[PDB]
């Protein structure tokens, strides 16, 4: 394998000889297998499991728990340190297991959308994985292709390849196939970059770690992800709650020291309270909910590249899709030709093949029989950068349709008959592309410039037209009839292109129009209907004509009989405020460049909406990045979009977007359930100890009982609320506001109700057992079991904010059931197991005592259920 | 309007002979273009065989010399013979028709539901 520098200095023939690369046919099966035996695959070795495990310990709240455990160790309290450590381990282990499951499910799904490229091996071009490439293989680069390996380019008709991912310069760099003597490798196409424009062909000069810039990719694989905005918000909320609780515990410290109490016991109980009130499971339950959401969309065939989409899919209301590649299957075909002379040709046959005959008044046309159609097809063929190799398109679908037309009429070969010295390439802003050329056989002729594009931009440059093989000055009547034909073609759904040829730009001859049918994608009508029925708006943003976009949108259904459509030039004319007013009304935007698409995206975002742009094509990647959610197609998506996208639809269905939005809704409710449960029982414990200290009663709970309660309210019993299934009614709710607003006033009121009930009942039992003025171990055991059963019933109420418990069923959430069973078993063992009675300072209770405590603890669940029925009746 | 129906597909062994038929409700006279198309998983649909306006028959390169297509007005059903079939040239087949067409631009493209042909290596 050669280095990039050596391959750059070495000419094409020497590099081919060194690698034994057959440029025109490529490597056969045996040679590829033999080279794979030595060099192996193109994978960058292997990807930090223990590093991932230790990463979770860096959270601020886990660090606070570790600090509390260290304080317990130094001021030696073995049992407290062990309990706090076990709490840390169980919560961090739950987080690690869920993260591992989510990441492995994502990897399994991404295996179904692997990196790929076009490779000619047996003289037949094939779609093969970049993994399978071996040195010396022939690789063909198209527009919007990821370079599968370092390539020695021996063909570059036109080529702009961005180097932002490797170099850092966003400007595309043009490539020249000639050798370069001595980032500046103008002829080498490095691994992993993206081809902005044109076509090329090269021989791979490296595999695996031999790539010149593989270290940046190794860093990208290890770059990790910044925390989600919800994750940052909940880190902030956890810090706020912990600091409020720390202030409260400081007040308890001062009261206990001033009134007079054992200072060591005060320190231990305050450490247990601080560990309890710290919501250690809040970032963990957030991460668990996000992970489970990721697995839920992976089950729906949606590769979620970036985690912050999961918080955002529940808020989505507007989808700014594209006509070409997203709402249409992108299998274009030229079907109708209107010549400048007025003659009309019906092209038949479908797909990118030469099998199809152009019919002109019922008479088949081949070669140069009809000069007008022949020049139309010649300008179509010469001006493209697309090739049909072995019935597989490489370039753009519209260019592919033009090539298929040329092969159908038998004029494909003219593409080899012209030398493209100068090229004005296609850009979405320009809406046209032109190439200057000189005939190979007859160099004496002038530099004929072929041109194609949209009608308006093309005809602006044209100053002449064809009539019976004669060039005549263009007139307004000719423009009017051509415009009428364009409008009717677009009303038929045919995508229209205008073709021209002449000397120099601005002096061209208008040859005719071509009607490209691109049928709508199957199943998108039903998906669009379900999306509007589910309170989700859809907008068609395009660079195409009004008639084509409106006809296709009316076919799909997002453009009803009475709907508004706005041009891009209008959007330029309108101000920002007027644009914000009118944007929700418009159903179909047309002739909108990528700048106008970004303008519309930013306007819809300015209206408080969460925009999910489902795009395709090289120039629309910036708009995908601009949108809140950038969706891409799986089986019909360029690597530029899939790299720039944020979600990928593996099976290419719009129903996947509705499914993902459905899965993204319920994370908010589950996290609210955890927040209410943990905050309510922590406030209960804090208030109980505060009342015990202030009124000088004995503390109803000691340090280890509070630590067990902390394990309950932050361990599996509370983390199972994050696993709770999502009901159907929340899906019917409109999109969640982008503002978090987790601590809702209703949530705080229910929290205070639960805390007050818990404190009242627990203090009632404590006073009832303490009436005899003897602080028995039975008193502490009764109070502790009362609080723990209170906590379990609080969790049972906390499973759902609105939906009743009985309708859900006790077995609906199996993790919650197992956690509650384990909590009850641990409670009984603490009551009965004589070592655990010694460590927790408890005494065995009678059966009737447990029955009375269970009856008392039913009160909080009954009150919560009655409250739920009250709001359910009020809402109706 | 013309309605298309496909029939004859089924499991076939290598080296055997297979029959397929695509029948339209109307008579097969005016359609300049009509042909089968091989669609398979993991690839785009590909041409099989068809007939043009001037009685010239088009065959795909991969299956040239072994696929034969015929048409008859009496039975109004276009009829396909396959021989020397391989495991690598089997997938679902869609028969399609196009009628010649002036002021409109609506394509007279009609498709069939499709019939699946499956093949297994000899054993
Ligand atoms: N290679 C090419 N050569 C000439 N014209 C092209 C072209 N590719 C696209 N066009 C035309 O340029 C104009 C602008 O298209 P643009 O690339 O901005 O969006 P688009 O219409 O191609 C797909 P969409 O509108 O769905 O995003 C349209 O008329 C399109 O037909
Ligand atoms: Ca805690």
């Amino acid at each position: 394998v050669l280095t990039s520098k050596k391959a750059s200095e070495l000419p094409v023939s020497e590099v081919a000889s060194i690698l034994q690369a057959d440029l025109q046919n490529g490597l056969n099966k045996c040679e590829v297998s033999h080279r794979r035996a030595f060099h192996g695959w193109n994978e960058f070795d292997i990807s930090p499991l223990w590093k991932k495990y230790i990463s979770q310990f860096k959270n601020p709240l886990i660090m606070l728990l570790l600090a509390s455990a260290v304080i317990s160790v130094l001021m030696h309290q073995f049992d407290d340190a062990v309990s706090i450590t076990v709490a840390i381990l169980i919560v961090v282990t739950v987080a690690f297991v869920q993260e591992y499951r989510s990441e492995k499910s994502l990897e399994e799904l991404s295996k179904l959308v692997p990196p790929e490229c076009h490779c000619v091996r047996e003289g037949k071009l094939e779609h093969t994985l970049a993994r399978d490439l071996v040195p010396g293989d022939t690789v063909c680069l198209s527009v919007g292709d990821r370079v599968p390996a370092d390539l020695r380019l021996f063909e570059a008709v036109d080529l702009s390849i961005d180097e932002s991912s490797l170099t850092g310069e966003t400007t595309p760099c043009s490539k020249v196939t000639a050798p370069q003597p001595a980032a500046s490798r103008s002829n080498i196409a490095f691994m992993g970059t993206l081809v902005r424009c044109g076509k090329a062909k090269g021989v791979v000069i490296g595999t695996g770690e031999n790539s010149e810039f593989g270290e940046v990719f190794k860093m990208m694989q290890a770059e990790e992800a910044p925390k989600t905005p919800l994750q940052k918000s909940m880190d902030l909320l956890g810090k706020q709650l912990s600091f409020y609780s720390f202030g409260i515990i400081g007040i308890i410290m001062l009261v206990g020291w001033l009134l007079g109490k054992d200072i060591l016991e005060m320190f231990t109980i305050s450490v247990s309270l601080a560990v309890a009130a710290i919501p250690e499971g809040l970032p963990i339950v957030v991460t668990v909910t996000l992970a489970l959401g990721v697995m839920r969309m992976v089950k729906k065939r949606a590769i979620v590249k970036k985690l912050p989409i999961v918080e955002t899919l529940g808020c989505c209301n507007v989808i700014c899709s594209d006509k070409t590649g997203t709402l249409t299957k992108n299998e274009m075909t030229v079907t109708h030709i209107f010549t400048s002379d007025g003659l009309h040709a019906e092209v038949t046959g479908v797909g990118y093949n030469q099998f199809g005959e152009v019919i002109v008044d019922g008479d088949v046309v081949h070669g140069f029989y009809n000069p007008a159609v022949s020049r139309i097809v010649e300008a179509g063929c010469v001006c493209n950068d697309a090739v049909i190799r072995n019935n597989t398109l490489m370039g753009k679908p519209t260019e592919g349709a033009l090539i298929a037309l040329a092969m159908k009429m038998g004029l494909d070969g003219l593409q080899q008959d012209y030398i493209r010295k100068a090229e004005y390439p296609f850009s979405s802003e320009q809406k046209w592309m032109a190439v200057k050329c000189v005939h190979r056989t007859q160099q004496d002729r002038p530099e004929i410039c072929f041109m194609k594009g949209a009608y308006e931009q093309v005809i602006k440059y044209c100053t002449t037209y064809q009539s019976k093989g004669q060039t005549l000055t263009l007139t307004q009547q000719q423009r009017d009839v051509y415009q009428q034909e364009k409008a009717r073609m677009g009303s038929a759904g045919l995508r229209v292109l205008a073709l021209a040829s002449g000397p120099e730009l601005g002096q061209l001859t208008f040859l005719g129009l071509v009607g490209i049918i691109d049928p709508p994608r199957t199943g998108v009508k039903e998906a669009v209907t379900t999306l509007i029925a589910s309170g989700v708006s859809i907008k068609m943003i395009t660079g195409d004509s009004q008639e084509t976009a409106v006809a296709i949108a009316s076919r799909l259904g997002l453009y009803s009989k009475t709907s508004q459509s706005v041009s891009g030039e209008e959007i330029d004319a309108m101000d920002v405020q007027q644009l914000s007013q009118i944007v929700p009304k418009v159903a179909v935007f047309y002739r909108a460049s990528p700048r106008h698409k970004m303008k519309i995206i930013k306007s819809l975002q300015k209206n408080g909406s969460v925009v999910a742009m489902t795009g395709d094509g090289v120039n629309d990647a910036v708009a995908l990045k601009a949108a809140d959610i950038g969706v891409a197609m799986g089986q019909t998506g360029t690597d530029v979009c899939k790299e720039a996208a944020d979600m990928i639809l593996v099976d290419d269905d719009f129903q996947t977007i509705m499914s993902a939005i459905e899965e993204g809704k319920g994370i908010y409710n589950n996290i609210k359930n955890f927040v209410r449960f943990q905050l309510s029982t922590s406030i209960a414990a804090l208030t109980l100890i505060s009342l015990a200290t202030l009124m000088n009663f004995p503390n109803p709970l000691n340090a280890m009982q509070i630590l067990w309660i902390n394990i309950i309210m932050d361990g599996p019993p509370a983390q199972s609320l994050g696993v709770e299934p999502v009901d159907k009614d929340v899906i019917r709710k409109p999109p969640r506001n982008w503002k978090d607003s987790i601590l809702t006033k209703n949530l705080i009121l229910k929290i205070l109700v639960s805390s007050i009930i818990i404190v009242c009942g627990t203090l009632f039992v404590f006073w009832r057992e303490l009436r005899d003025n003897v602080i028995t171990p039975r008193d502490t055991t009764m109070t502790f079991t009362c609080f723990v059963f209170f906590d379990m019933f609080n969790a049972l109420s906390s499973r759902s904010q609105t939906k009743s418990v009985f309708e859900i069923g006790l077995c609906s959430n199996r993790m919650f059931c197992y956690a509650v069973l384990g909590s009850i078993m641990g409670q009984l063992l603490v009551i009965y197991f004589p070592p655990l009675q010694k460590v927790f300072q408890t005494e065995s209770l009678s059966i009737l005592d447990l029955l009375f405590l269970l009856g008392l603890t039913s009160s909080v669940c009954i009150v919560a259920e009655i409250i739920k029925k009250v709001e359910r009746s009020r809402e109706k | 309007q013309v309605q298309l129906q496909e029939s004859g597909g089924g499991l076939v062994q290598a080296g055997g002979s297979l029959r397929l038929s695509c029948a339209a409700s109307g008579s097969i006279f005016g359609a300049d273009w009509m042909g089968w198309y091989r669609q398979a998983p993991g690839k785009e649909r590909e041409f099989v065989a068809g007939i043009g306006h001037g009685a010239s028959t088009y065959y795909a390169d991969s299956v040239k010399g072994r696929f034969t297509i015929s048409r008859d007005n009496a039975k109004n059903t276009v009829y396909l013979q396959m021989n020397s079939l391989k495991p690598e040239d089997t997938a679902v087949y869609y028969c399609a028709v196009q009628y010649t067409q002036y002021r409109s631009y609506d394509s007279l493209l009609y498709w069939g539901q499709g019939t699946q042909v499956t093949v297994s290596s000899g054993s």
